[PDB]
């Protein structure tokens, strides 16, 4: 087996977000880090939308990310810390739209190691030094400089190592043009390792250390070191120099502290708490992230707690000492991984899970009566505030994110013919079930139907500079209904078209001239309503026409084209010559004339005999051929279009051809998109040109950032279309369906996928599909959680212990506490407990999202398994089995037992009826229907259960699986069992002796997350660490036998993906395509693994990958082969994400690589597109 | 990388040479194994190289300097070609052997495997159980979603 | 032989080779596939030592490289690879 790796939807989770002037202008951008992807975003201040400018794969692990600039510069640089032993400095080039690598310095070995730096990045605020640090013992400092050409300069590093020391966070200190300083949170562990009593581990303190870099003497001095009262997470740089003092804020548990070296005393402020908090009273509070904003007059900090509450922080000063810290509740947002405050008053929030948000800061300097808290207030007890809806922020934009994907299913549950992706996403009270379709989300704006079978429709303006449309010529086969535009749709009469005849052409030729064409001749009507009735002699019927702004060329029966032309005056000029050809035409058209020059000269004509031919219209070479090309079948429509000029041939079978247009048609690309004829129509997109292919499916060709796309419509069948410009839709498509007349719109240009979301209560773990009704059965579970009954009773109990305060009782806060409830999707779920759980079973319709049934389990019960099945001892009834753990502790692990619930699943799969509850001695973690019975993994044991009258009855058991059963898979009488730490184990069921027998296992340990059966002898698996593998039994394997087993399975495929996969499925994604192996990650990514067809295909892609590994090496200093061999060496997988970076290289490198491969760059690009469209889109 | 089609043809000669009384035979054969394993890396000859590792390993108990230096280089090349997992599986036998000589040799081999690919070993360590006083199980890796 | 490696943190200076040992790997003495450029530390590139051969110390006329095998095994990620003579002094051989 030989496979090829292709990403369909890149990851959407965010790890780091920085902001600066990266293009060099006055705009501000945001550089975000996905896991192994670097991205550049630009939010528009006038619309509040965020756009993606650039996305690059770095083939590594980004661990830290900082920005800086030098004194006097107007452009910001990027420093990256990664899992290469290197530090890289990047610069954005707007004219090329790429990241250029400026510098790269090597200091150690690869991998996320413990004593090699790369985890922490600190930069001097004036931009003349950068520190990079490991979690243990090793720190390096580089000095940044400039030459007379204003080019960056990096020096040899200086060491700041310290043995037996742990680092928590490193930050650069803002001194103003003095020597640079860095501040770290440290912890020496040398004495806790020598004390058997364990009380050197206790009362070991965290210190704050200041490192000073002497620029004139070129060495590092440890300047100050002070122990702290309690342990802290991250530090914050306070703006110094002339705009403030120069210290740090230490964020700890329950406190925030200000410190500085010298005569400055420490100032502490406790973190305020929510009043009437339903959380667990034993938990503390920390800050999770922060953001600084510095105006010319003042500065403030924004800081967020574990519950999502943002606090505004300010400092009261004297000449140079800080005296007070003030805190004040700002707003509540979802918990963020990072947040940026932009100039122009916008707050970007990158959430740690789910969708991202852009807010507009409406209020700063507060005109409200909420209380402020301060470190100077005497307190014996803590502060208390009341959360409330958004007051200072206004939501403006929202970025979709699939992270984290916990379970996926590819099926066609809606009765379309393409499959859909049913994805269980999200975390906690922000979880949801999302349906993904391939195509473009259309925005339906108007729908109306009139009797008739409209075979054609146009959309005309009445003079050239109109910004909206004028008429809607909906013409049937024998009649024509001309309508108008008034936002009040009318049937216009004075149009002058007078269509008693069916209309086949309508366009805007002159200054204000309309031209209607019909099989009975041509009718030119300008602002003067008088008929210039042109007719074709005899009885010969015009078949089709072609129009433009300056020329109206026709052809009647026999192929006698009649070239016209519009003089600058406004009347036609019949040409002297009239051309013929061998056979009549089945299509013809001509290019649009620009407003610069006079008119067109190219004119394409297609024939029924499987040939299309180009005819010139040069006044010096009128009606003389230039190019003739044949087709596998006859076409139906052409479209000579821009967006380098192109030409779109639409064959009348289910294939679309696109070629480059020139007197020599060289390129041509195919996409068979079918089951119906292909009609082509020209429309507008993003102010640019676009084409609209139409078949059983309706597609749309368009360019976006100099990049062609061919994406279908997530819609039903159309028949005809056009552009549309009105106050209703300035950018619309007046589509006509069978027995209807619709008006649509589309405003999404990228977006390979298109989604709809259905909210959920807890985190989803698994779902199954009911075969009869196609309903979903979902189990949702959360650790650290309350059930609804527990919450209600806790609220009641708190209310009465409030109402017993014995103090004038006349003013009761209890009645207001009991009635108001904060929505948990906004304010968060009350995380309270350690061994506390909360589960739910949900039956859901997948078409709409309505819940049909809901079961709520008791408090400390956690559902981990679900199956829907039939039992052979009963009839054709269905059953739902859920496995639950009872009182589970995660660290250290311990349970009290388990249960398996059985429900009856009645009313066409709409209702669960409880049947019984069977106790087991461990977590039932897997459930698989197996030959009229069920297989259940109970901790370490594999069992067969049958359905009894009062419980499930055990029939057979095997007790030789190693640790813990996470999955069970079945085919025939074969059982594949996944272990938590070992790989797959193979088991056979002997019916006649009632035995479960192990007959094979693996030679490697694998932390298995998911598994999928490929055939009777082959399993694909995924790991906790980011690898995919394929394991196959040798052909000599004896199924009937009696370190673990003698027979061993062979590994035939190994690949490091970079993200943790939790879903694998073998399926076909497009109609008329081949089978792929689809996977989804925890970061929101969707990728495929596809086979090669011949040896010659596999040798070509191998050479491409081998040459790009050396000429286009990864951006952060990683080795590609080394990154794909992270835990095991790569085996039999080509990386098409690297292979497809060929299309982003510079023409010099493209030329060199194509010379090496003995081809042309257009030929290399076409082979890449061919394998992609064969399996995926 | 052209030598990936010719490992099976040469393995019998190397099997004879790695079991031989002459020390120079074994030294040169280990050099061959090292260059083969580093030359084919990322092409899938793990079966052939595992077979050869079985014949390289018995020579780690060698008192001669140049021979033991050739054997260590062959082992470091086979680390790259085969994976740190198989090397750790071979090495876990004698880290706590009663014999101090076995312990010396095995800790040398383990220290090589540890300095090269320290981060890949997080996935390959075996499960060690809690005793009375100390906790040795890693529970996060036992979490199930 | 009283010869060790320097093994200090290497900086931005580039190692040189004399014309005798010109195309060799500074680590394994091989001639096959020079891959990665050699960096030396700031002390080993100073004053009269500027531009001398990494291997022997003679006048340098070309750049020093790591071979492909050493790059694959990540032997370029240790310290400065200059050869130090412990049996003699600074201005000695
Ligand atoms: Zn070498
Ligand atoms: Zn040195
Ligand atoms: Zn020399």
């Amino acid at each position: 087996m030989f496979l090829y790796n292709l990403t369909l939807q890149r990851a959407t989770g965010i790890s780091f977000a920085i902001h600066g002037n990266f293009s060099g202008t006055k705009q501000q951008e945001i550089v975000v880090s996905r896991g192994k992807i670097l991205e550049l975003l630009r939010p528009d201040p006038n619309t509040g939308k965020v756009h993606t400018l650039l996305t690059v794969e770095v083939f590594g692990v980004i661990r830290s990310l900082m920005a800086f600039r030098l004194t006097g510069g107007t452009k910001d640089y990027i420093v990256v810390g990664s899992d290469s032993g290197r530090i890289v400095i990047l610069e954005y080039q707007p004219s090329k739209n790429m990241f250029e690598k400026i510098h790269q310095e090597t200091f150690g070995k690869s991998g996320c190691r413990r004593i090699v730096p790369g985890q922490f990045l600190a930069v001097d605020p004036k931009g003349r030094a950068v520190m990079i640090s490991a979690i243990e013992k090793q720190k390096l400092v580089y000095i940044l400089n400039r030459d007379a050409a204003a080019r960056l300069t990096i020096s040899s590093p200086l060491e700041a190592h310290k043995a037996n020391t742990l680092v928590y966070h490193v930050v650069g200190v803002d001194v103003g043009f003095e020597n640079p300083m860095f501040a770290c949170l440290e912890m020496d562990y040398e004495e806790a390792d020598n004390d058997p009593t364990g009380e050197a581990a206790a009362n070991t303190q965290q210190t704050l250390t200041f490192y000073e870099l002497d620029l004139g003497l070129n060495h590092v001095v440890r300047k100050y070191s002070e122990p702290l009262e309690e342990h802290g997470n991250f530090l914050i740089t306070v703006p110094g120099g002339s705009d403030g003092p120069s210290g740090v804020l230490i964020c700890s548990e329950n406190y925030i502290t200000y410190k500085n070296f010298g005569d400055q005393p420490d100032i502490r402020c406790p973190i305020p708490r929510r009043r009437n908090d339903l959380d667990d009273p034993e938990r503390g509070m920390i800050f999770v992230c922060s953001a600084t904003h510095k105006t010319k007059s003042m500065f403030f900090f924004l800081a967020q707690t574990e519950q999502g509450d943002i606090f505004k922080i300010t400092l009261e000063t004297d000449e140079d000492m800080v005296t007070e810290i003030r805190l004040k509740y700002f707003d509540t947002v979802p918990v963020a991984a990072a947040m940026c405050v932009l100039k122009t008053g916008f707050l970007f929030v990158a959430s740690e899970f789910g969708n991202h948000y852009l807010y507009q800061i409406a209020h700063l300097g507060d005109d409200d009566e909420e209380p402020e808290f301060s470190s100077a207030m005497p307190l014996e007890d803590t502060f208390f505030f009341q959360p409330r809806p958004l007051k200072n922020l206004v939501l403006v934009d929202e970025l979709d994110s699939l992270s984290p994907i916990l379970f996926c299913q590819i099926a066609d549950l809606a009765n379309e013919d393409t499959p859909q992706l049913y994805v269980a996403c999200g975390r906690g009270p922000r979880s949801s079930l999302r349906v993904l379709r391939h195509g473009l989300e259309v925005s339906e704006m108007a729908v109306s139907e009139l009797p008739g079978n409209p075979n054609a429709v146009w959309t005309v303006r009445r003079h050239i500079e109109d910004e909206f449309d004028a008429y809607i010529i909906v013409s049937f086969v024998n009649a024509t209904l001309v309508l108008s535009i008034g936002e009040t749709v009318e049937e216009v009469t004075d149009s002058g078209f007078l269509g008693t005849t069916p209309t086949l052409s309508c366009s805007l030729l002159g200054d204000d001239a309309l031209v209607q064409v019909y099989p009975d001749g041509i009718r030119h009507i300008r602002a003067d309503k008088r008929v210039n009735e042109w007719k074709t002699p005899g009885k010969k019927t015009i078949v089709k026409c072609a129009v433009n702004q300056r020329q109206v060329v026709i052809a009647l029966t026999g192929g006698e084209l009649v070239y016209f032309e519009m003089d600058p005056s406004g009347q036609l000029n019949e040409y002297t010559e009239r051309k013929e050809m061998s056979a009549d035409v089945v299509c013809m058209s001509l290019a649009n004339v620009p407003p610069g020059e006079q008119r067109s000269r190219f004119l394409a004509v297609g024939l029924v005999d499987n040939t299309v031919r180009i005819i010139s219209l040069d006044p010096s070479d009128c009606l003389q051929p230039l190019s003739m090309q044949a087709l596998p079948a006859q076409p139906e429509s052409l479209c000579i279009v821009e967006m380098f000029l192109y030409l779109n041939i639409g064959l009348q079978n289910g294939v679309l051809l696109r070629t480059v247009l020139d007197p020599v048609t060289g390129d041509l690309s195919d996409t068979r998109t079918g089951s119906r004829p292909v009609k082509l129509f020209r429309v507008r997109m993003q102010g640019q040109e676009a084409v609209l292919a139409m078949s059983s499916r309706s597609w749309l060709s368009y360019s976006y950032q100099s990049r062609f796309h061919l994406t279908p419509l997530s819609y039903e069948t159309l028949e005809f279309a056009s552009g549309f410009a009105s106050e209703q839709c300035p950018e619309g498509i007046v589509a006509i369906s069978t027995n209807t007349l619709r008006i649509l719109a589309l405003e999404k240009l990228g977006a390979v996928f298109n989604q709809v979301a259905f909210p959920l209560q807890y985190t989803p773990r698994k779902f199954v599909i009911h075969p009869e009704s196609n309903n979903l059965i979902i189990i949702e579970t959360d650790h650290n959680a309350y059930t609804e009954a527990t919450k209600a009773q806790r609220k009641q109990q708190m209310a009465e212990e409030m109402v017993e305060a014995a103090g004038e009782l006349a003013a009761e806060m209890a009645a207001a506490f009991l009635n108001e409830n904060l929505p948990e999707s906004i304010f968060g779920a009350p995380k309270a407990g350690n061994g506390q759980w909360a589960s739910v079973i949900r039956v859901m319709n997948p078409i709409q999202g309505n819940t049909l049934d809901l079961v709520q389990l008791e408090q400390n019960e956690a559902a981990f398994s679900v199956a829907v099945c039939r039992f052979s001892n009963t009839g054709e009834d269905w059953y739902v089995l859920v496995g639950v753990a009872k009182d589970l502790i995660l660290n250290p692990r311990s349970v009290a037992g388990g249960f398996v619930y059985t429900y009856k699943l009645v009313n066409n799969g709409e209702k669960l009826e409880f049947l019984h509850k069977t106790p087991v001695e461990e977590v039932p973690a897997a459930i698989a229907p197996f030959q009229g019975r069920v297989l259940i993994g109970v901790g370490k044991l594999l069992r067969v259960y049958d359905l009894g009258k009062k419980k499930l009855l055990r029939k057979c058991e095997n007790k030789h699986i190693a640790n813990y059963i996470s999955g069970i898979q079945t085919i025939g009488h074969r059982v594949i069992v996944s272990d938590v730490q070992e790989s797959f184990i193979w088991v056979r069921y002997k019916r006649n002796e009632n035995q479960l027998i192990i007959f094979a296992d693996d030679t490697y340990p694998r932390w298995v997350t998911t598994a999928s059966l490929l055939d009777y002898d082959t399993v694909a698996g995924a790991d906790k660490f980011g690898n995919i593998c394929v394991v196959r039994l040798p052909p000599n394997t004896n199924d009937e036998v009696d370190n673990g087993a003698s027979q061993k399975a062979e590994v035939i495929m190994n690949y490091h993906v970079g993200e943790t996969v939790l879903s694998l499925q073998k399926t076909t994604l497009i109609p008329g395509g081949s089978e792929s192996l689809v996977y989804t990650t925890l970061s929101g990514g969707i990728g495929i693994l596809v086979p090669f067809t011949s040896h010659e295909d596999h040798d070509f892609f191998q050479h491409v990958e081998m040459h790009l590994r050396s000429e286009h090496p990864p951006l952060c200093g990683r080795d590609h082969l080394s990154f794909r061999s992270y835990y095991f060496p790569v085996k039999n997988v080509i990386d098409g994400d690297l292979c497809e970076q060929f299309n982003s290289m510079e023409p010099n490198k493209q030329k060199n690589v194509s010379e090496e491969l003995d081809r042309t760059p257009p030929e290399v690009s076409k082979k890449l597109e061919d394998i992609r469209t064969r399996y995926a889109f | 990388e052209m030598g990936k089609d010719y490992i099976y043809a040469v393995t019998p000669l190397l099997e004879d040479a790695l079991m031989d009384r002459d020390l120079v035979h074994r030294q040169t054969a280990s050099a061959v194994v090292q260059h083969m394993s580093l030359g084919v890396y990322g092409f899938g000859c793990e079966d052939s190289l595992n077979h050869l590792l079985n014949y390289v390993w018995p020579n780690v108990f060698e008192t001669s300097p140049h021979v033991i230096q050739a054997v260590m280089g062959a082992l470091e090349g086979l680390r790259v070609a085969i994976g740190p997992c198989r090397m750790l599986q071979y090495c876990l036998q004698g880290l706590f052997h009663p014999a101090r000589k076995v312990r010396d040799v095995y800790w040398k081999i383990y220290n090589s495997i540890y300095i090269g690919s320290q981060d890949a070993l997080i996935a390959h360590y075996p499960r060690i159980y809690n005793d009375d006083k100390n906790t040795y199980i890693r529970y996060e890796l036992d979490y199930i979603l | 032989p009283d010869l060790i490696f320097c093994r200090k943190q290497a900086g931005v200076a580039i190692g040189r080779l004399c014309e005798k040992c010109d195309g060799k790997c500074v680590i394994c003495d091989s001639y096959v596939r020079p891959c990665t450029l050699v960096r030396i530390c700031d002390e080993c590139n100073y004053g009269s030592y500027q531009g001398r051969c990494v291997i022997c110390g003679g006048p340098g006329v070309s750049d020093a490289y790591y071979c492909k095998e050493c790059t694959i095994q990540e032997k370029d990620r240790d310290g400065c690879p200059k050869i130090v003579n412990l049996g003699s002094s600074k201005t000695d051989l």
